[PDB]
RNA sequence: UAGUCGGGUGAUUAGCCAGACUCUAACUUAUUGAACGUAUU
């Protein structure tokens, strides 16, 4: 994983896999994406995702034999009844990307500490980095923080 | 089983054609409301209450691809392969469990009256009706075999239980034949048979009452 | 690290523990409070803030199963099915997984049990290895503890590794925190069909001390329990309780008071005995005056046994014959344990063993039987009369409210006392490829046993292989063939029904009913 | 009922309030590498 070429080679080795499974999923209205070793499937149709694990095992065997296998312990079903996340990003029930409630509350905690000059330099730097990421995933959160904490405080922090 | 009144063809079956199109393509929520009108939220073959359910081709799609988007061939059966495996009557058993069968020698409940062929004993069994010979006997015997109308213990048990629950009310009504005059008694029997349209296993309950 | 500090302050147990180990107060207390904190609910039952239970199990090419997934209930899961459906296989898989927690609570880097290379791989598995994957839950701070046991078939060149480090990490927390400051520990036990042994008091084990706290983990997942260890431990408790003079003084004071009341009631014959006991009391008081934990432990276990085991009202130790004998009051009669029926003994053994282990592992709880743990019981109805089957699950759950029970049963009577959500049922014609187990359609709790037979166990309420079981059906058909009139043939069968089942039988009443109804129907037809 | 989502409050990873969701069914993860966002220039 630590070699610079390994990402490219790994994506290439999964090219045919991706082609086949993408095509198969499209026919039954399943959305498919792959982030390295993480495979994600989603649909609005009930009782269609159940077949996907079996389909995967067959395809993996066909293309790679016994070299590449599914981690059965890491196969997870979810719905709007439960928490849904994709590569660390929470998908909320309004079908929007979110950082998740807990992370947002933690950020607010750090901002409040900064407001009273309680944040050390390390934690300050940490907060700044996290806000940049938050800006990328959930820009609306930043607007809300500006409203809650004074634009001036936040600008001072991000300076 | 009930004699079913098929009425009008829904609009979506006009579009799709056999050969080119597949049953995976067509929407099923379009088709249901007319079958629910036809059948009344009850199974075509066994008369259970529908909850897990599927659209059933009376002649199957593999053997008969001509009768794939044809309104006469479609029925609301109980059981659903998509949700949970191991269902053992009606649509699912006709395919998987029942072996070879001739499709011609089965009761199609839209065309034929079942009541002439089938009898429902209050001990819970379905049997051929009294005095069938040759071909009509073969249809009655094969409808029973292929839809598994006795061999499913869940169905047999549920049907017996229901009929046995009403048999106090059957014996009590027919005693009061004597004391009541005909117009009072015939109104009562009409009123009891009014109820059992809304009930599960209605043909079995009918044979108990009449 | 700053990262661990953030997670720990967020309530993550493993991060808190890592910080404690590197800096070796704050973090220790976080870990200890996570394990110990709880509350007493409205019903007066202690409830830990952080529950421990098995959430999920997956079996891949294990015995009959190609790939099977089971979601378990936090409190009670009951697995049902025909013989050879793999109910016992499921419990065995779980017990082997739990062995890794027990081994590591006892000893740093201890080894749990293994899947057999001879027997546990599915016979027609193309890939010649088996996996048992489990996920455990321990409060919101530790939502997932994944374990995998793996084994390759004998003589395969490629050997598949087990993944057990998370089990070890969690077990380490329990062991290390307990070393510094005593905490309550989880109970793990398996009771398979091997629990049905003949009793021998004569055989004693002289290995380990029975009063050592970690003796509670001794052969806990071996399947039989150690009922012999219970008896030895109970006699030990008795001897210690007799020996302390204040309880003896209190007991002697009570005996003197009872005897004084008898003498005041006109029984002059017991005056000599009263004087002797008063002297003994005075002597005991004169010897140096002083609550024994051993006395309380004894009382807890006695209560548990008497509450759960219906035929047993009392249990006590005698030494007056000159050997130590445990006696019970069974159905109003004082008997030795050896005199109990096999059914009573086996059930007593289960409850006694479990209670002993819970008392030993939960010293800080007011009621030690409200401790945490996972208990597996195979064929709960083993040797039980139907009357007992109706009140076995209720009694167990009342006595051990925070244990996760995973049970197998063939009994409709047992199922009539359990909610449908707790039941996991095999598909009728499975053959080992089914992916997920499910609950039955019918609500079982409070339902009639005949209905459960037919709707859940897939068995006729009346035996189809007996001819007499069909007579009423045949009778009805004959009646309907002859337009409702008793002909010669129908009369013969009627007489057979009467002769066989009797004049007052339900079957004959049904036949009579059929006659009456059909006669009346025919009369109506003729009027028309 | 429970579990989940989270707009608000709250010297604020807690607690409390409001609104919502429910295919049998999330368990928040990993760097110095790669990519992305931010800062530097
Ligand atoms: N290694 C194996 N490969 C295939 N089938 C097996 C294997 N081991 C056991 N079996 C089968 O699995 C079943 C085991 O039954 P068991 O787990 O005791 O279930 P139950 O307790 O419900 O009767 C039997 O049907 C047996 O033939
Ligand atoms: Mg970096
Ligand atoms: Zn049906």
């Amino acid at each position: 994983v630590g070699a610079p070429s390994s990402p490219v080679i790994s994506n290439f080795c999964m090219y045919e896999f991706d082609n086949r499974i993408h095509a198969a999923c499209k026919k039954v209205e399943i959305t498919y994406t792959r982030y390295a070793d993480d495979l994600t499937f989603s649909s609005n149709i009930p009782d269609v995702l159940k077949a996907v694990p079996s389909t995967l095992e067959v395809l993996l065997k066909d293309l790679f034999g016994s070299a590449l296998r599914l981690n059965h312990s890491k196969t997870v079903f979810s719905s709007k009844a439960h928490n849904r996340h994709v590569t660390g990003i929470t998908i909320n029930n309004e079908e929007t990307l979110s950082l998740g409630r807990d992370r947002k509350r933690f950020i607010k905690h750090l901002i409040n500490q900064y407001k009273y000059g309680l944040l050390d330099n390390e934690d300050k730097a940490y907060l700044i980095g996290l806000l940049a990421f938050a800006s990328h995933i959930e820009p609306s959160f930043i607007t809300r923080m500006n409203e809650k904490y004074s634009l001036e405080l936040m600008e001072r922090l991000r300076g | 089983m009930r004699e079913l009144a098929r009425l009008e063809r829904p609009e979506i079956l006009d579009q799709y054609i056999a050969g080119q199109n597949d049953w995976m393509e067509i929407d099923q929520s379009a088709v249901w409301p007319k079958l629910t009108e036809m059948q009344g939220g009850f199974c075509a073959y066994c008369e259970c209450r529908l909850n897990r359910c599927h659209i059933e081709h009376f002649r199957p799609r593999g053997k008969f691809p001509a009768l794939t988007f044809i309104w006469n061939n479609l029925f609301g059966s109980c059981g659903d392969s998509r949700k949970s495996g191991g269902w053992s009557r009606c649509g699912i058993y006709k395919d998987n469990g029942a072996g070879a069968y001739n499709a011609d020698d089965l009761i199609k409940p839209d065309e034929e009256n079942p009541d002439d062929y089938l009898l429902f004993l209050t001990t819970g069994e379905v049997v051929p009706a009294i005095g069938l010979t040759g071909r009509a006997l073969k249809k009655a015997q094969e409808t029973i075999r292929v839809f598994n109308l006795n061999g499913d213990i869940k169905l047999f048990g549920s049907r017996r239980t229901a009929v046995q629950a009403i048999m106090p009310n059957v014996e009590y009504l027919y005693t009061l034949l004597e004391e009541f005059d005909e117009d009072d008694w015939n109104e009562m029997l009409r009123d009891e048979l009014e109820k059992i349209e809304s009930d599960e296993y209605k043909t079995a309950l009918k044979h108990a009452w009449t | 690290t700053k990262q661990y500090e953030r997670k720990a302050k967020g309530g993550n147990l493993l991060s808190a523990f890592e910080l404690y180990q590197r800096n070796s107060g704050e973090w220790f207390e976080m870990c200890r409070d996570y394990i110990q904190d709880g509350h007493v609910d409205e019903s007066g039952i202690f409830r830990p803030d952080n529950a421990f239970y098995l959430r999920r199990l997956t079996l891949k090419d294990f015995r009959r199963f190609s790939l099977l997934e089971i979601k378990l209930e936090e409190d009670l899961t009951v697995i049902i099915g025909n013989n050879g459906k793999g109910k016992t296989s499921i419990l065995y898989a779980i017990a082997k997984t739990l062995s890794w927690f027990v081994a590591n609570i006892l000893k740093e880097g201890g080894s749990g049990q293994r899947l057999s290379e001879m027997t546990d791989i599915k016979n027609d598995a193309e890939d010649r290895y088996s996996d048992v994957s489990s996920t455990f839950f321990f409060g919101k701070g530790l939502k997932s503890v994944p374990i995998r046991l793996s084994r390759s078939a004998l003589g395969t060149a490629e050997r598949r590794d087990s993944e057990v480090k998370p089990a070890k990490d969690l077990a380490d927390i329990w062991r290390v925190i307990n070393e510094v400051n005593t905490i309550n520990l989880p109970t793990f036990a398996l009771y398979n069909v091997e629990r049905s042994q003949p009793f021998n008091r004569n055989i004693k084990d002289n290995t380990g001390r029975r009063e050592e706290r970690f003796d509670a983990y001794s052969q806990t997942l071996g399947g039989a329990g150690r009922f012999d260890h219970f008896v030895e431990w109970y006699i030990y408790l008795h001897k210690r309780t007799v020996s302390d003079i204040s309880s003896s003084i209190k007991e002697l004071e009570q005996q003197v008071n009872d005897l004084q009341r008898t003498v005041d009631g006109g029984m002059v014959s017991v005056k000599s005995l009263l004087e002797q006991m008063k002297f003994k009391l005075s002597e005991a008081i004169e010897r140096n005056d002083a609550v024994l934990t051993e006395s309380v432990q004894k009382s807890i276990v006695e209560k548990a046994i008497c509450s759960v085991v219906p035929s047993i009202s009392n249990i006590w130790v005698e030494m007056i014959t000159g050997s130590d004998l445990v006696k019970v009051t069974n159905d109003g009669h004082d008997v030795t344990i050896d005199q109990l029926s096999d059914g009573q003994r086996v059930f007593l053994s289960l409850v006694a063993d479990l209670a002993r282990r819970m008392v030993m592992l939960n010293p800080l709880l007011e009621n030690p039987l409200e401790g945490r743990g996972i208990v597996l019981i195979d064929e709960i109805e083993l040797h039980l009369h139907p009357k007992w089957q109706q009140e076995v699950i209720l009694n167990l759950r009342s006595a051990f409210p925070n244990i996760q029970f995973i049970i197998t049963t063939h009994s409709p009577i047992v199922l009539s006392t359990i909610e449908k959500r707790c039941i996991r049922e095999f598909e009728p014609n499975d053959d080992g490829d089914q992916s997920f187990l499910d609950s039955p359609d019918m609500q079982t709790k409070g339902s009639e046993n005949a209905q459960i037979l037919e709707q859940v166990m897939n068995v006729h309420s009346t035996p189809p292989g007996i001819a007499e079981s069909h007579w009423l059906g045949n009778f009805e058909l004959l009646l309907l063939d002859n337009s409702g009139e008793l002909d010669n043939h129908s009369q013969v069968l009627y007489d057979q029904i009467k002769a066989h089942f009797g004049i007052d039988s339900i079957e004959l009443k049904k036949a009579d009913s059929l006659i009456r109804i059909n006669k009346m129907k025919n009369k109506l037809n003729k009027i028309r």
